């Protein structure tokens, strides 16, 4: 007897307000860095040679 | 601004009363190769090109 | 004449909603700023501090900084004087003010070029075809001096004497300069100029895209699932009889 | 009662706010 | 459009013996509309920057029609809203009105507001005065541990005041007296 | 009569899990209300970012 | 035939595909709210569910089946006799102002 | 709550009525990056086009804050003139009181975005106020000593950039108060529906029903506004904009924002300055005549065949007049335009007021 | 304007489910393209025309505007 | 050191619409070149012809570019 997914979720932080507003909190902020790394890295690849990041080696030397 | 002859004559020749602010060049000018004018179309205030 | 000539689209690398300027192309655009628009145009908005991480490294924007001098002061003596440029400064103007530029190009006054593109219709289309189109008057067009027969420029009479040509300059990183290779590089560089935003603006908008993708099907359904009390409704109507 | 287990959560979820949000 | 102008203001009941103590919360709704008047007519010819800040209030001063009258009308007009401001709060205190709590403790949060808003537009002409008082009041918060000095750095737009301070605090000023209203 | 009076059917518009009258829907109901608020809670998370 | 055009406007203005009569659509003045007020109970709760279907259709931007259009043929004005005698009334009494 | 949680509202309004919410959400928008950009923005004819650089360039995300609000102006007009075309459509003007103050907002919206416009002080800024405030010269006798008032001086200068920005920052919160009256007045009757007939036999509560379809509408209001400002930023604007203000010349392809175009088209198509003029005024103030031109016994267009066809006919002269107005003052578009004009207010003034006695006779009444 | 001071209703009963219990998109294509489908050919008569109108006089005005900056039109 | 836009130029010239606007053009150089007096010039059919092989050298330019 294993209940759905959306069943544990309910009971597990949706139910308590509480541990509602908990599970937003954590998640947009683990959704915040795979969002932008994956994000940017779309971005980049798009333009992969043209950025200056990408360009940026041949002209340093620190 | 510096009027041709070919301008001035074009003015002068002009039928004023047909105009709507009827006036002979001449009674605009002092020079007719000069014309003086505030830059300013009586209209809305633009600038004539 | 009353006449316009349009200019067609190049397939410009930043054309794309989501593409980038190519960086090496700004650099070399500079260089072309540098090299042969600066002594006519000014570019009163851009610092050497701008250049860094765009297409030139803190340093290298630095030891460009220094390479004009600029003037400074008071000194304590209350008098001003010249220096070294640095990233602070904005790029030197090649004349005091308008009408001595006018003064030095027989009555004409080259634009400020920091907004150039977003100034004019057609942006860099336009600016490439200026500057790779000048050609000879067509028979029965005569220009009075000082004036050269441009096709893209209104009224085909323009006071600038085309400015680029084969070998032109010599780019930093041996790329040859041809005449059309030079208004490419320039073009994006001035693209970048009025707009150093652009590649910002366009990783943002893939974000909001990204998100819109999102939200806007999940706020949907939140709409759907509190009106579907409404739109399942059933009525019945029973009057006494 | 069920306050201390509910204020602990809303003292979790203002914290983790700031502390990611800021 | 009768009602609420409304029974609101002219059936209103009122008790029969008010003194004159009672007319500074009248007294203050004039000096706040005064304060609005002549602010927004400086406002006409004030510019933010602080190459030109101080030489747009004398050109006010000098050369605009009544300039003179405007300015120095909304200078002591500041000074007549804070005497009133005091009989205001001293009535409250000696009668006892300070029981409606919720009158009150909106009239603390406005007396508080009208301080900052009186604050920031002596800032404006950009004087002595003006500099070192922008200085010492951001600087209030500095001693907010922590952050403090970052709250400071903000409110300025830099690493000390500028131009970039100036600019904001007349729109900060020129703002805030609706908002009191 | 009053008691003429029953509730139009709705299987068109019920989830699955509740198409049984044979059935108890309460062992359904912590799954359906975990799809709804989990709309809910990703689209709280998305305007948060 | 103007009749024939009246048919075709009937369908056209479509208040029909929404169960809807004529004088269920009228807008509603003084006038008319006092007419309506005289309705008696029958007229009264008709037009009440009549404009509470249509609302529901309306609000699902749904019509009826085409069998359930209201017939043009069969549209009365239950309204007049209440709207034209209300109306009688308030023009007695403006004639009498002005004497 | 009650005016907002528990207000009742119709079971069956639709996006049409999504537009109330968005301006208001357009005026907040407007609010608090025009506030955030006064922040940096000198009025000072020297550095006023200098400061508008320097925001786009070195203040943080200056840039978004700026283009969020120049295309904000832009969402705000598409919505406004939304909001009047359901408003006509659905009899919606016979709330006489909500229906004129909406009147005054529209007015109110315009001279607002007409001298923020001014206040880049590039060379549509400085046509745009020479133009515009010269419209008062029509007036007789004092018209003339109107605009110098207005203008502190005999032309477009310094002490109009200054009271321009002073004008520009209150007109804002101005327009929140009247809109404020607006729904009160909106609040006394509650909405009209697409129907046209009283919806009180069928009232839902505001929330969570509209709560959540206008936050669904403000969702979409922000993807158009973002798409503009972060992938088409200058589409709606004008190149001539990014010249500074240049006094002694014009430029020859001068034209007003899009959304003047059409008053432009019909003020440019008469000849006669006075008659411009009053066309232009009149082209904006009928709205307030609407009312009393109504001769449907219908409130709402939704039944009326004769009255949608001229509507759209209505819409597609201001699609007309908008595109005339973005073309050169020649041959065919002279005439286009005087034939367009005519028929704006041929149609509001006597095609439509007929089709409705036409439809009252085809169903007896 | 109050629930419970609106107006007077007699003998309408009104069924309903809660959300939880039922589908938030039913038949969502099977009967919403049928219902677009409707509602589009419905009106189209009403607001096409115009624009179509529109169009054309776009379309002969801007070439009728080409054709007189030319030699031979 | 050629330059790609003459390359370019010179195969986009090939095309009908091209060849049929240098012809026009070449016309009007004729008929204006042949009198003492006369207010026509060529710009027209200079643009027309521009036009044409310009739309060509925007499609194939880039790809000879850095
Ligand atoms: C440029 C201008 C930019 C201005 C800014 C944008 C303003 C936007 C206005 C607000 C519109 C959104 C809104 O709240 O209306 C909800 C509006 C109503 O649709 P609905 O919730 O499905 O209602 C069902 C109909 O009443 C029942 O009708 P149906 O059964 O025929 O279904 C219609 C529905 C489904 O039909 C199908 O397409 C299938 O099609 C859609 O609307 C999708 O949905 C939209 O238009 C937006 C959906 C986007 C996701
Ligand atoms: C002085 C010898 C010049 C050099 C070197 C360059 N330009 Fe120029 N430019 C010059 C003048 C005198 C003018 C005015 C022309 C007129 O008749 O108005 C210009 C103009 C331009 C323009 C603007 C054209 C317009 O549409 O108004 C542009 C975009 C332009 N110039 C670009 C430009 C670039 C990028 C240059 C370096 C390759 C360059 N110019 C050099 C004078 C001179
Ligand atoms: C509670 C209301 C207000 C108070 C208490 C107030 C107070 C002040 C003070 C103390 C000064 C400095 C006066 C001086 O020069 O010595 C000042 C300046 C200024 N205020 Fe206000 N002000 C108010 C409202 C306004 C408003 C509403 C505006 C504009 C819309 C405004 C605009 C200005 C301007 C332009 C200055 C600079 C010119 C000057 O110094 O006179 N003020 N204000
Ligand atoms: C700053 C501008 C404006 C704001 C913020 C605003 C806001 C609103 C709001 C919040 C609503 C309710 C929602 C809706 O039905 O759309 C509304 C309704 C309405 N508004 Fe506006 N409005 C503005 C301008 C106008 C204009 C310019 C007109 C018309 C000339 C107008 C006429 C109306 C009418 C008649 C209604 C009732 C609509 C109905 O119930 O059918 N509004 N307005
Ligand atoms: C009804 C609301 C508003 C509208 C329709 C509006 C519209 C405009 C328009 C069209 C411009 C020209 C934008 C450009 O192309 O640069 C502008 C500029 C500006 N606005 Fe507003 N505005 C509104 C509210 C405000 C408020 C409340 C403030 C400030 C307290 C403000 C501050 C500014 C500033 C400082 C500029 C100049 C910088 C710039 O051009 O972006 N605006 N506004
Ligand atoms: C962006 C907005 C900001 C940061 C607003 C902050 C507002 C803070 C308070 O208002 C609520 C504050 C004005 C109020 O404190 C309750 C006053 C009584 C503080 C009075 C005050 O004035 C001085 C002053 O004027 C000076 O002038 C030249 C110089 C000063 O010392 C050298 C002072 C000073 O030492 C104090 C305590
Ligand atoms: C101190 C405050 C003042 C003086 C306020 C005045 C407000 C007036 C009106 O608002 C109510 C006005 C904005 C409104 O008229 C109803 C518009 C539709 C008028 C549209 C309009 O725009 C133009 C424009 O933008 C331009 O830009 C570069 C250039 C223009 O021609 C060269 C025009 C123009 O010819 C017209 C008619
Ligand atoms: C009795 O309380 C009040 C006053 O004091 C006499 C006022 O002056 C004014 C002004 C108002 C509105 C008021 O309510
Ligand atoms: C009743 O009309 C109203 C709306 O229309 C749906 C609103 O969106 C909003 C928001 C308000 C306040 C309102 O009163
Ligand atoms: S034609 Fe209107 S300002 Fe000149």
């Amino acid at each position: 007897v294993a209940p759905t997914l959306t069943a544990r979720l309910y009971s597990l932080l949706f139910r308590r307000t509480s541990t509602f507003a908990l599970t937003i909190v954590v998640g947009a902020l683990f959704f915040e860095r795979a969002f932008d790394q994956g994000a940017d890295a779309i971005y980049e690849h798009i333009n992969e040679g043209k950025l200056w990041k990408h360009i940026k080696h041949k002209y340093e030397n620190k | 601004r510096h009027r041709t002859k070919k301008e001035i004559d074009q003015e002068a020749a002009v039928e004023v009363s047909q105009l709507r602010d009827p006036q002979h060049d001449l009674e605009r000018v002092k020079k007719p190769e000069w014309v003086i004018l505030i830059g300013v179309c009586t209209h809305l205030g633009c600038v004539p090109i | 004449s009353d006449l316009e000539l349009h200019p067609p689209s190049y397939p410009w690398s930043h054309r794309g909603l989501l593409s980038s300027l190519d960086h090496t192309s700004i650099r070399r655009g500079f260089q072309v700023y540098k090299q042969v628009c600066s002594s006519c145009h000014s570019m009163d908005y851009v610092a050497y501090r701008h250049l860094v991480g765009v297409c030139y490294t803190e340093d290298e924007a630095k030891a460009l900084a220094e390479e004009v001098e600029v003037q400074d002061g008071p000194n304590e003596d209350g008098e001003m004087f010249m220096r070294p440029g640095k990233l602070s400064d904005y790029f030197p103007k090649p004349y005091p003010n308008p009408e001595a530029a006018r003064a030095a190009n027989n009555g004409a006054l080259p634009p400020d070029l920091s907004y150039i593109v977003r100034a004019r219709h057609g942006g860099e289309d336009y600016v490439f075809s200026l500057l790779t189109g000048y050609c000879e008057p067509p028979t029965g067009v005569s220009l009075r001096e000082g004036l050269y027969f441009n096709p893209y420029f209104p009224g085909q009479a323009i006071g600038m004497a085309p400015p680029i040509y084969n070998e032109v300059l010599e780019f930093d990183d041996g790329t040859p300069a041809t005449m059309s290779q030079v208004a490419k590089d320039v073009c994006t560089f001035l693209r970048w100029a009025a707009e150093p935003e652009h590649d910002h603006r366009k990783r943002m908008g893939l974000k909001m895209l990204l998100m819109m993708g999102l939200l806007l099907p999940l706020v949907y359904a939140m709409k759907r699932h509190k009106w579907s009390v409404l739109k399942s409704r059933k009525l019945a109507y029973r009057p006494p009889k | 009662r069920n306050w201390v287990p509910t204020a602990q959560l809303w003292g979790a979820v203002g914290a983790v706010g700031l502390v990611s949000a800021t | 459009l009768m009602k609420i102008v409304n029974n609101a203001f002219i059936d209103l009941p009122a008790p029969s013996n008010i003194s004159s103590w009672w007319n500074f919360g009248s007294l203050l709704g004039i000096c706040l509309i005064l304060q609005i008047l002549t602010g927004l007519f400086l406002a006409m010819h004030y510019t933010s920057d602080t190459t030109t800040a101080f030489s747009s209030v004398t050109h006010i001063c000098r050369d605009v029609n009544y300039g003179w009258i405007i300015r120095y009308m909304h200078a002591n007009g500041a000074s007549m809203f804070f005497i009133c401001l005091y009989m205001h709060v001293g009535r409250g205190l000696y009668y006892g009105s300070y029981t409606f709590l919720e009158t009150w403790n909106i009239g603390v949060i406005l007396l508080l507001t009208v301080m900052a808003t009186a604050f920031m537009g002596y800032v404006l002409p950009w004087g002595q005065m003006s500099f070192w008082g922008a200085t010492v009041i951001t600087n209030l918060l500095s001693a907010i541990p922590y952050i403090g000095t970052n709250l400071v750095e903000w409110i300025w737009g830099g690493f000390s005041v500028d131009k970039a301070t100036l600019t904001r605090f007349f729109a900060f000023h020129f703002i805030l007296p609706f908002i009191i209203m | 009569s009053h008691t003429d009076i029953k509730v139009p059917d709705f299987s068109d518009y019920r989830r699955p899990e509740v198409l049984d009258s044979t059935k108890s829907s309460k062992e359904s109901s912590e799954a359906r209300k975990g799809f709804s608020y989990l709309v809910t809670a990703t689209t709280t998370v998305g305007v948060a970012y | 035939w103007l009749e024939g055009i009246r048919k075709w406007y009937y369908n056209a203005a479509g208040f029909n595909k929404l169960g809807l009569m004529r004088d269920d659509t009228i807008h509603e003045n003084d006038d008319v709210k006092e007419a309506i007020r005289r309705l008696p109970e029958n007229l009264y709760d008709d037009r009440v569910f009549r404009i509470k279907r249509a609302l529901d259709l309306s609000m699902r931007q749904q019509i009826l089946p085409k069998e359930q259009w209201t017939k043009y043929e069969e549209d009365k004005s239950y309204l007049e006799p209440y709207l034209k005698e209300v109306i009688r009334e308030r023009k007695e009494r403006e004639e009498w102002a002005k004497k | 709550n009650n005016a907002f949680i528990d207000l009742p509202a119709p079971s069956n309004i639709s996006s049409w009525w999504n537009f109330g919410s968005l301006l208001g959400i357009c005026l907040i928008l407007q609010i608090l990056t025009g506030l955030f950009l006064a922040m940096h923005y000198t009025s000072d004819t020297t550095t006023a086009f200098s400061s508008v650089t320097h925001i786009c360039r070195d203040v943080n995300y200056g840039w978004i804050i700026r283009y969020m609000h120049a295309n904000g102006a832009s969402m705000f007009f598409i919505c406004l003139y939304m909001h009047v075309g359901r408003g006509l459509y659905y009899g919606s003007y016979t709330f006489l009181e909500t229906w004129n103050i909406g009147v005054i907002l529209l007015l109110t919206v315009m001279a607002t975005a007409f001298m923020g416009y001014v206040l880049p002080w590039g060379q549509m800024s400085f046509w745009g106020a020479t133009v515009i405030t010269n419209l008062l010269s029509a007036i007789p006798y004092i018209g003339t000593n109107l605009v110098e008032w207005i203008w502190g001086g005999f032309s477009v200068d310094k002490a109009t950039l200054t009271r321009f920005f002073a004008f520009h920052f209150i007109l804002p919160f101005i327009i929140m108060a009247i809109a404020m009256v607006h729904l009160l007045f909106l609040h006394e009757t509650g909405s009209n529906n697409p129907t046209g007939i009283s919806s009180d036999v069928d009232k839902i509560p505001f929330h969570p029903y509209y709560t959540i379809k206008d936050i669904l509408g403000a969702l979409l209001l922000i993807l158009a506004l973002m798409l503009l400002v972060l992938f088409a930023p200058d589409l709606l604007g004008d190149p001539d904009n990014y010249t500074p203000a240049n006094p002694l010349n014009t430029p020859p392809h001068i034209k007003p924002e899009w959304y003047f175009l059409f008053a432009y088209a019909i003020l440019r198509s008469i000849p006669n300055k006075l008659g411009g003029v009053l066309a232009l005024a009149f082209s904006i103030l009928i709205l307030a005549l609407i009312p009393l031109l109504h001769t449907s016994k219908q409130r709402s267009m939704m039944f009326r065949p004769l009255s949608q066809c001229l509507f759209w006919a209505l819409v597609a002269d201001l699609l007309t007049l908008t595109w005339i107005g973005g073309q050169p003052v020649e041959h065919p578009y002279i005439t286009i335009g005087q034939l367009a004009s005519v028929l704006y207010f041929l149609l509001i003034l006597v095609l439509m007021p007929t089709a409705g006695t036409i439809e009252n006779k085809l169903l007896k009444w | 304007r109050q629930f419970g001071h609106l107006t007077r209703v007699r003998h309408v009963i009104t069924y309903s489910l809660s959300p939880f219990e039922q589908r938030a998109f039913p038949h969502y294509f099977s009967k919403g393209i049928p219902n677009v489908l409707r509602r589009t050919r419905a009106c189209i008569l009403r607001v096409a025309p115009p624009f179509v109108a529109f169009y054309l006089v776009y379309t002969w005005g801007t070439q009728e505007f080409e054709k007189s900056k030319r030699k031979n039109p | 050191l050629v330059d790609p836009l003459t390359t370019v130029r010179e195969q986009c010239e090939q095309l009908e619409k091209c060849v049929k606007a240098r012809e026009r053009l070449e016309l009007c150089d004729e008929r204006v070149s042949s009198r003492s007096q006369t207010e026509e010039d060529c710009t027209e059919e200079l643009l027309d012809f521009l036009h044409a092989r310009d739309h060509c050298v925007a499609h194939k330019l880039f790809n000879s570019l850095k």
